[PDB]
């Protein structure tokens, strides 16, 4: 995996252009955020309990099929299941926020992802469902401990539910 | 979307966007916010539009499985008269029956006939959900939500 | 990002344990049949199954009581009971025959704890009571789903765990509740002393696990920084199939020890095979082992430097075939990442199988997992958080065709994972035939599978190399592309015809027969036999009449029985469906919205009309219009490739000297 | 093929609800941008020939790739360079007018690197000339344009590696 | 793995019969040409780091392939492209000392193509350049050996394609 | 093959033949007209060798399955002794057990064990047939013949 | 015209127009107002944009069969500019190149090559036209007529 | 190649070479002693052509871009002269257009476009090649010479 910087030096020899003024204002402007970025981390990784048993409860709220008997998060084993994967895409994308890149996410979290899922039967709807709502509580608590450009945020959620929804249209 | 079709167009023919799809892509830029606002509406007043259709649809065709008296039978008609109401909304979004087409259209007659759900039934749903979804709007902001409920009621038969 | 696919095996993870299930799955990670003392224990349990129904149905019968003796132990102001929502039957469904015909309307018509506080059911509300009503209704249950598996499990599992789930606030009074459903199921027996034995024992089970507070997840640490580290609650892992772990000892007795060995060589080969290949150098090998001078671990160095894991798992592989076996053989898993995989490979390349061997028994890993006394096992889903990435290779890999697969699993995989689409059918490798002269020679699923299954959508737009062939006047739009053996200019076309007999010698550009040869060598790709024309007589006379046109005699020709049976009786639907298309219209199809249109249209009404669907393109016809026999329009990157085995023209490799007196020091003395 | 406007609306009904907030500020964000686009469109489109003759010129000309022996050699070889920039062009405006990459990875990137090695097209002299129609593409539209269609390009090329 | 005798052996063995007279020539004459398979290999295993040098340098020096974006790009792949190199060198001398080429099927071909696509390797090239070696081979072990040898990197690379 | 197991051993080790390895590889090679020799010796008196063997065979182990009665046993175990002698010439042809032990040990005493064949019958069978082979083969081709019967019988035993 | 295709459209998919065609088809028939005003302008200045375009297009080629003393070819060349300017007209009015493409557009290169008018020329003579043209064409006016211009010069080059 | 023109003839039949083409294989072998006098020929005097042909032509064309001070565009036409002089002595020795239009006909016109360089000029200059060229052969000799110029000048018309 790679993080923004790595992986713009690499393309800076690998696109023959080097170190031009493109380059340049794409780093200048990375750099810009990054101390944004660690403080979105560590709001993340102090409240990552919270916000995964946030959303679980919300997506049990708003599917309340999954819980009933015939369902997928039916018993405490598949319970502790929704509740661990849920911590493993937050851990993820703070990973990815930190990182500012997306490469984290394609290697650790989404390849064979889907296989795996098609595999145990699990419903895609109800994992994009969660992702989305833990986005909408990181989004909360940002704004709660005064963060104001935090743009960056939606986007590993975002791409990540991207990743793994089927294609409708 | 009314942006794919144009693009498809043009790619169809292996050439750039000619004047008039740029013009098509230009107009439906401009209304992009109307047509926001149109499916605001559609969204907030969803479930005022299932119910008045579902019972102005139940008195015009009472020989139907949701009116047999099964409840499970009546939440998944009014389920799908939501999910319905949300594909319009997507279209009027898209600028184009792209959505609706793509994920309620296709195959609706295989999938309702599979169901044993008879098609003219949902032809009048659909015409009763229409009737109530044009009152809560202006008639410049019918305009396309009456087309995409006629689309709909075309596809079934 | 992700479009590589490993496939998605079809897995059934156990959710609890029943005596059976246990006992016969016991049996079966030891590949052997079951033991008198295993055979004592299923009798035993089967012969006492009565009793247990008895029991489960005793409980079902006063359910209501029982659940009402708890909720009334804890709730006051309120009746609990009317929150208890019992499952209601689907009745109606479709194809039920409930309703007739399209009309819809006829068919109807113990002390408390110190210092408990009780629940007050209206300022509870209805969400928790509900909650609250269910749950007891669920626990007992799972009460009678144990008492007839036989097995406490099914609660272990569920209920580990379940205080937090279940809020804090309320988890003593949950206890009361259950200790009040338990007094309740024991007040309808008060006759046997068996019957109340088991029932006590298993509200206790419940009650005594229901209380463990936060169970830590089992933690899963990378072994390496290319690998991700994972958590697997516990509940997952006693849900899960046990394994039976041996452990050497040299204070245990022979048949003990030979049991280890036994398990050593199931593992490291898969299965005992050294009686069948005359492993006698075995004997010194566990000699070494008995007397305890080496360990496990060394046992099973030793068993991979040895010449019978070099013919078994060495000699019929490739290198990185090899590399993901030993994998399984010497770890209990399959290769993680790609980085792993190379560090293993590099192993490998500089010092042989001797040295992977080394690097797998000797890695810290491997230490982890089973030390020095405990036989290699097959880890895996159930007994360690899994990771997505080598999900489908690995459940492969563990199954007893894993040597019979040839072409590497993980580390194509993970090569293509790091890449866009692939240039193949959308519906995999499998359905691309061989782009030769004639014959339809696909891929076999189940003869030397290979299969890369990747995710393409209904939009994916195939990339196909031009072959330049056609008409001067069909080109200049399409005239950059040259593959090898295309007839270029060579097309067959006939002009139509338009009261004397003809002339004796009367000569187009080809005679007819040379040109009802040359279609039916493009239509079915060769020469038919000698009686096979036969069929089709008629039509080519219509041919040479003007009554058809080459497009009606191509298509009489693709709709006839020979070409049937030749490409449609006896392949897969989606891959006649690619060979006709490439053969009729000259090229494959671009994608899924060919596919499907012409695998429904296959569907809905069959082969003529895929024939007429075809064959009424406007592809069709803009490209062969209505006198030109089809041709060679597109192949693919692999068929252009296979067609230019020579690149010697390409290896021109890569004068007076642009310094005076080379080599040479500034003041050299 | 998807864009701005269906991937949301893709991204919504996978959950089976109405638009966002959220992704009715990036529906918003695209409604404003496509004026834009538009513009930045026609301009391309008004100057697409001269920009694969830059391209070329600054990318591929005078070196060893046209002389005889190099893979633009011969009179088809470089008119097929030429049309797969034209190619590569065309379809950067398609995906820069949907906002969405995904037309690049439906029928650009789908086997286009094994279809290179087959044909032996150089893959580093392709990224370059990529990289260099970007940088033609920028010049001629300005810095906010040029760095919105720079988007597509660089996932063009970052496909091609 | 099976060699020539292994080879006629098992053709004997299908039919359950001897070696007819026909195999016993054809086993004659691999036993008379063991000597210069024997010389053979001992010089191409005393100029194997050569022969791989000369291969590269006539094959994929000064190409697309070791620029930036080419496959050859950077030292590392640089090292694996010369270790696979290697190990075609390696294993046409096991298998011209075998005289088949039954193991350069069963350690080498069975799946390299798949491998290969995988990983983005061309195809083309490094049948270019297994063919480079086959020339280097010919010009250092002489005429009749590098033809012997030139049958199995001829093997490689139509397994390859 | 002899070829085949130097070959083997380089293989797995990673380089290339030691020079030890080419001085067996070209040792070995330089006696193929000995080897063909002793093969047609083994193959133009296999008839003579089975009959032999059979009668000693059954001289000193009557009761066995062949000598039980049965025309179908007795053809059975001749075209197995013949078999056994055949994989032997194989065996002298490379200059290993290796064709042997792929094509008749391997999975002999399961094979055996299935039809009921005690494998001390065929262990005295075979030194009946390797007393034959010896009686009419001089004595430094004895060797490789004699080795391959002990080899044949060390793995029934 | 769009409208044609429009319809033909539909036609080859055997069904009633989509609500994307048919609001494609109310965003062409809102602007006839500004097409029939593009037109006029066009039709009242074409002998002056003819005039002007000739002047530049005779300073930029001294040496073409126009300008080359032969009174009957700069005629017709002038008479070609002034069809060129009503195609133009005719497409606008139309909404789409139809119109050009049919009569001025197909086999130009054919036609040209056998009257022996160099097409480079007759791209440069389109180029001073256009840009005379553009001259009297508001910012909003100017979109489909520089289109046209350009889809002209394109199909001669 | 003639010889790859009958191959590809007797391939499209599925059938041998008849006596007919074997005829034109065996007249056209016997003359290529002729053709490789005339490829001799064309190289050998490979810079005289280009010179000639090159001041013919930027006297009848002097502002092209061969002919506007830039040394290296000078140099580049004058490559473009010798490499099109040698693609004909590759199709006389051939005995067809085809490494002609192989190497330098297809495309052409996209090629040259792309450099900016105008086909009227190089048609021209192709002209003056095919006027020098002709003067130092017999007519003979000269009649494939002038079929492939016509064949290169086509390609550019
Ligand atoms: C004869 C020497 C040996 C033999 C041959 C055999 N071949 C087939 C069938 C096929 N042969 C081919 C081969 C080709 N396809 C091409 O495109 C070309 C180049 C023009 C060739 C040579 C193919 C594709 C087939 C498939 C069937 C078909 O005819 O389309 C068979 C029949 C096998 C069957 O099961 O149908 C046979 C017997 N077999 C021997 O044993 C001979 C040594
Ligand atoms: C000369 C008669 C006319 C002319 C020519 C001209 N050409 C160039 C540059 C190039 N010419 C080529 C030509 C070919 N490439 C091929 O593969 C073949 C077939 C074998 C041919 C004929 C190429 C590739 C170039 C590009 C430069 C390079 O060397 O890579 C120029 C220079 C243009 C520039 O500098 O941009 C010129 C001027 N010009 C005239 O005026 C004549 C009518
Ligand atoms: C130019 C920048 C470089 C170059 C290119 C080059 N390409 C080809 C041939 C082909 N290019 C394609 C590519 C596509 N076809 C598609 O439909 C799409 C998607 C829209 C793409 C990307 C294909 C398929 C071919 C094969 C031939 C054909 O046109 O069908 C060539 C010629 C190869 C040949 O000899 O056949 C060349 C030279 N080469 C360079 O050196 C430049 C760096
Ligand atoms: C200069 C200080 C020293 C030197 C260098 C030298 N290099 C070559 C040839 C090559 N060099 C490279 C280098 C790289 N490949 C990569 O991927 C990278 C990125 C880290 C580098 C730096 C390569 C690939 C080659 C091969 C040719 C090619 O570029 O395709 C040579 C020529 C060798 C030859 O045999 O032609 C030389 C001379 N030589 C010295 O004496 C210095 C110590
Ligand atoms: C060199 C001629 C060409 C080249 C090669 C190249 N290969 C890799 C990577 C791998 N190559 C292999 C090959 C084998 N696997 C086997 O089992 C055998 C039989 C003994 C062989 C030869 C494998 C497994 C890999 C992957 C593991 C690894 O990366 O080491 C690379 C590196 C690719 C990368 O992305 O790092 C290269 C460069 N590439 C060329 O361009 C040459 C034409
Ligand atoms: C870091 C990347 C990664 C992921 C994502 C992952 C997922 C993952 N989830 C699993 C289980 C499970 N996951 C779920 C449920 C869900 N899962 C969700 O992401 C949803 C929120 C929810 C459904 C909507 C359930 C119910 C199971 C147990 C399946 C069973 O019943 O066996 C399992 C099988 C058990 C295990 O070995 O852990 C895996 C591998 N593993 C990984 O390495």
């Amino acid at each position: 995996m790679q993080d923004k910087l790595t992986s713009v030096a690499k393309n800076c020899d690998l696109t023959g252009s080097s170190l031009n003024r493109e380059v340049v204002e794409t780093l200048k402007e990375f750099l810009a955020d990054g101390e944004k970025r660690v403080q979105v981390a560590g709001v993340i990784g102090s409240n990552a309990a919270e916000i995964v048993k946030t959303a679980v409860s919300l997506l049990f709220q708003e599917y309340p099929e999954l819980v009933s008997p015939g369902g997928n998060a039916y018993t405490t084993r598949r319970y502790n299941m929704y509740v661990r994967d849920m911590n493993y895409f937050l851990r993820y994308c703070s990973y990815a926020i930190v990182a500012g890149d997306a490469s984290v996410l394609d290697e650790r979290l989404l390849a064979g992802l889907r296989d795996t899922f098609n595999s145990l039967g699990i419903p895609l709807g109800p994992t994009a469902r969660s992702i989305q709502l833990m986005k909408n509580i990181v989004k909360e608590k940002l704004v709660t401990a005064g963060m104001t450009n935090i743009t960056f945020v939606d986007e590993p959620f975002d791409y990540v539910v991207r990743e793994i929804s089927e294609t409708e249209i | 979307s009314i942006v794919t079709e144009l693009i498809l167009n043009a790619d169809s023919e292996s050439r750039y966007p000619a004047p008039k799809e740029i013009q098509v892509y230009q107009n439906f830029v401009k209304t992009g916010e109307q047509r926001i606002r149109i499916a605001k509406i559609l969204a907030e007043n969803e479930q005022r539009i299932v119910q008045n259709g579902s019972a102005r649809f139940w008195e015009r065709v009472p020989n139907t499985p949701s009116n047999s008296g099964n409840e499970r039978k009546t939440a998944s008609c009014q389920r799908d008269q939501g999910w319905y109401i949300r594909l319009i909304a997507y279209s009027v979004l898209a600028g184009s029956e792209k959505p609706l087409e793509e994920i309620g259209t296709i195959g609706i007659k295989e999938m309702y006939n599979n169901l044993e759900i008879p098609l003219r039934n949902i032809v009048e749903c659909m015409r009763c959900l229409k009737e109530e979804a044009l009152s809560l709007m202006s008639e410049e902001d019918a305009l396309e939500v009456s087309a995409y409920f006629d689309y709909v009621m075309r596809s079934l038969s | 990002s992700v479009k590589a696919s490993g496939g998605s095996p079809v897995t059934q993870p156990q959710r609890y344990h029943t005596v059976p299930v246990a006992v016969i799955s016991h049996a079966v990670q030891q590949d052997r049949c079951l033991k008198n003392t295993e055979l004592q224990e299923l009798a035993d349990f089967f012969s006492s199954g009565v009793k247990l129904l008895e029991i489960a149905n005793t409980l079902t019968q006063h359910a209501d009581e029982i659940v009402l003796a708890g909720a009334n132990r804890i709730f006051v102001g309120g009746s609990p009971m009317a929150y208890l929502e019992k499952p209601k039957e689907k009745i109606g469904l479709p194809g039920s025959g409930y309703y007739v015909g399209e009309d819809f309307l006829t068919a109807a018509r113990d002390p408390l704890p110190g210092g408990f506080r009780f629940i007050n059911v209206s300022r509870y509300g209805a969400v928790r009571m509900k909650r609250s009503m269910r749950d007891l209704a669920w626990f007992l249950r799972y009460i009678t789903y144990a008492i007839v598996a036989g097995d406490g499990s099914i609660l272990s599992a569920n209920v580990r765990g379940l205080r937090g789930v279940i809020p804090e606030d309320v988890t003593e009074a949950t206890i009361v509740a259950l200790r009040a459903m338990r007094r309740q199921s024991l007040d309808y027996f008060l006759e046997d002393a068996e019957a109340t034995q088991l029932v006590k024992g298993y509200f206790d089970l419940l009650i005594a696990e229901y209380l463990t507070d936060k169970p830590s997840n089992q933690v899963r640490i990378g072994v390496s920084n290319d690998q991700q580290g994972l958590q697997l609650p516990q509940s997952y892992s006693m849900s899960a199939e046990v394994r039976p772990k041996f452990v050497f000892k040299q204070a245990a007795t022979l048949t003990q020890k030979q049991e280890a060995i036994a398990a050593i060589y199931r593992h490291v080969f898969e299965r005992d095979v050294t009686d069948t290949y005359g492993f006698t150098q075995k004997a010194e090998l566990e000699s070494q082992l008995i007397g305890g001078n080496i360990s496990v671990k060394e046992f099973v160095r030793r068993l991979g430097k040895s010449r019978l894991y070099r013919r078994l798992f060495y000699e019929p592989f490739t290198i990185s075939r090899a590399i993901e076996l030993a994998a399984r053989h010497f770890l209990g898993r399959g290769l993680s990442s790609r980085e792993e995989f190379q560090t293993y490979f590099d192993v490998m390349t500089k010092g042989g199988l001797p040295a992977l061997v080394d690097a797998f028994v000797d890695s810290a890993e491997y230490s982890d997992y089973f030390g020095e006394e405990t036989v290699p096992y097959l880890r895996g889903l159930g007994q360690e958080a899994q990771e997505c990435r080598n999900w489908g290779p690995q459940l492969d890999l563990f199954k007893y065709s894993a040597p019979v697969r040839k072409v590497p699993q993980f580390i194509t995989l993970f090569g293509s994972y790091q890449k866009p689409l692939p240039e193949q059918h959308p519906y995999g490798c499998g359905n691309d035939p061989l782009e030769i002269q004639f014959g339809a020679i696909f891929p076999q699923e189940t003869r030397n599978p290979h299969p890369q299954p990747a995710f393409f959508n209904k939009d994916t737009r195939r990339i196909l190399i031009g072959s330049g062939a056609g008409s001067p006047d069909k080109l200049n739009g399409n005239a950059l592309g040259k593959v090898p053996g295309s007839l270029g200019t060579r097309v067959l076309k006939l002009e139509p015809l338009h009261g004397h007999q003809s002339p004796s010698v009367n000569l187009l550009h080809h005679s007819s027969p040379a040109f009802i040869e040359g279609a039916y060598r493009q239509v079915f790709g060769r020469s038919l036999y000698e009686g096979q024309r036969q069929p089709l007589s008629s039509t080519e006379s219509k041919l040479l009449g003007g009554e058809i046109s080459v497009r009606e005699f191509v298509r009489q020709l693709a709709k006839s029985k020979v070409f049937r049976s030749l490409y449609w009786d006896s392949l897969y639907v989606t891959k006649a469906i690619e060979y006709i298309h490439r053969r009729l219209m000259g090229r494959p199809t671009y994608g899924r919205q060919e596919m499907n249109r012409y695998y429904d249209i296959c569907a809905t009404r069959g082969f003529y009309a895929l024939i007429d669907a075809i064959i009424d393109s406007p592809e069709y016809l803009e490209c062969f219009g209505e006198n030109t026999v089809p041709y060679e329009r597109y192949v693919t990157a692999r068929g252009y490739l296979m067609r230019s085995p020579r690149h010697e023209n390409q290896l021109r490799r890569e004068t007076v000297p642009d310094k005076y007196n080379p080599r040479k020091a500034n003041w050299a003395a | 093929m998807q864009d701005a406007i269906t991937a949301l609306i893709n991204s919504s009904d996978v959950q089976g609800r109405y638009l966002d907030p959220s992704s009715l500020d990036k529906l918003q964000n695209y409604f404003q941008s496509g004026d834009m686009r538009a513009k930045t469109a026609i301009a391309v489109s008004a100057n697409a020939k001269n920009i694969v003759t830059k391209t070329v010129a600054k990318s591929l000309l005078y070196t060893d790739i046209t002389a005889p022996g190099g893979n633009m050699y011969t009179c088809r070889r470089y008119a097929a360079c030429v049309r797969d920039l034209d190619y590569f062009l065309r379809y950067a405006t398609y995906a820069m007018l949907a906002g969405d990459t995904s037309i690049l990875d439906e029928r650009i990137l789908n086997g286009l690197r094994e279809t290179y090695n087959s044909l032996g097209v150089p893959i580093g002299a392709t990224i370059r000339s990529v990289q260099a129609m970007k940088e033609v593409v920028t010049s001629l539209v300005g810095a906010d344009a040029g760095r919105e269609m720079g988007v597509y390009f660089d996932h063009i090329a970052a496909g091609l590696s």
